[PDB]
């Protein structure tokens, strides 16, 4: 007869800059995409791994990060939808959360992309293990 | 840029 509601704050984001010189393959942008916690918080306490599903046109498109930083750097020629799966150190439903991230690129002659997307997860009545893992962040 |  008592309730719990844990709330964690995640930050998804990405930067994208037009290359001074495009690569031999025609890639014209350097971009990086990241998942992190605010103000250098340590989300590893409850995040097992983070999976970046790149477009099929990329070699080894399913990138995995088991340790911080949860980022992917790459060079490319067009934007796309990047599914990001965040897996928690949870043994109960739900193990991970999915985010469809709009990784867009701006044209040359425009200021580079520095995009931020704040997300906020609320877990209700979790297990005590997951609870203390979540609350150590 | 263009969407892929």
């Amino acid at each position: 007869a008592s309730s719990c509601a844990v709330q964690v704050k995640l930050e998804l984001g990405h930067r994208a800059q037009v290359r001074k010189k495009p690569t031999v393959e025609g890639f014209t942008h350097d971009w990086m995409v990241f998942v992190r916690g605010p103000e250098h918080s340590n989300i590893q306490h409850f995040v097992e791994k983070v999976v970046f599903h790149l477009h099929e046109s990329f070699p080894r498109p399913k990138r995995v990060c088991k340790d911080p930083p949860y980022k992917v750097e790459e060079s490319g020629y067009a934007g796309f939808i990047l599914p990001i799966e965040v897996y928690f150190k949870n043994k109960e439903e739900p193990r991970k959360v999915r985010f469809d991230y709009d990784l867009f690129l701006h044209l040359e002659g425009h200021p580079p992309v520095n995009h931020l997307r704040c997300e906020k997860l609320t877990f209700n009545n979790p297990t005590e293990d997951f609870r203390r893992k979540l609350l150590k962040a | 840029t263009a969407x892929x």
